[PDB]
């Protein structure tokens, strides 16, 4: 088998995620046409429709059956680099395949830094709203 | 699809 964190690389392993995905047979954005896409389903409770690039990690929600993933990639998320890879996983190179997870892991990292930004400015807006609450 | 609010 293959290392674990490792597995998302792999169009079967990120398929299998999609667990109740509303859009089949019929739909553009089938599981399918979505894991060729790099995403993985990551369904929350506000968001059972949430889909996620396990590469740059870019988070799409509201999917119309008649998105194509791929188009719907290059849109939220150019820079993606999962994006230019022309091959197949195991025409790559383990030189490659190491080029590719090493980004990944610095877009996990540049991700989180995202995040943790956007959870201080909203304690900072609680914070102001306060403040001013306060002097009034 | 759209980008992720909260
Ligand atoms: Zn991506």
């Amino acid at each position: 088998t293959l290392p674990p964190a490792w597995q998302p690389f792999l169009k079967d392993h990120r398929i299998s995620t999609f667990k109740n995905w509303p859009f089949l047979e019929g739909c553009a954005c089938t599981p399918e046409r979505m894991a060729e896409a790099g995403f993985i389903h990551c369904p929350t409770e506000n968001e059972p429709d949430l889909a996620q690039c396990f590469f740059c990690f870019k988070e799409l929600e509201g999917w119309e059956p008649d998105d194509d993933p791929i188009e719907e990639h290059k849109k939220h998320s150019s820079g993606c680099a999962f994006l230019s890879v022309k091959k197949q996983f195991e025409e790559l190179t383990l030189g490659e395949f190491l080029k590719l997870d090493r980004e990944r892991a610095k877009n996990k990292i540049a991700k989180e830094t995202n995040n943790k930004k956007k959870e201080f400015e909203e304690t900072a807006k609680k914070v102001r709203r306060a403040i001013e609450q306060l002097a009034a | 699809a759209r980008t992720k609010q909260t």
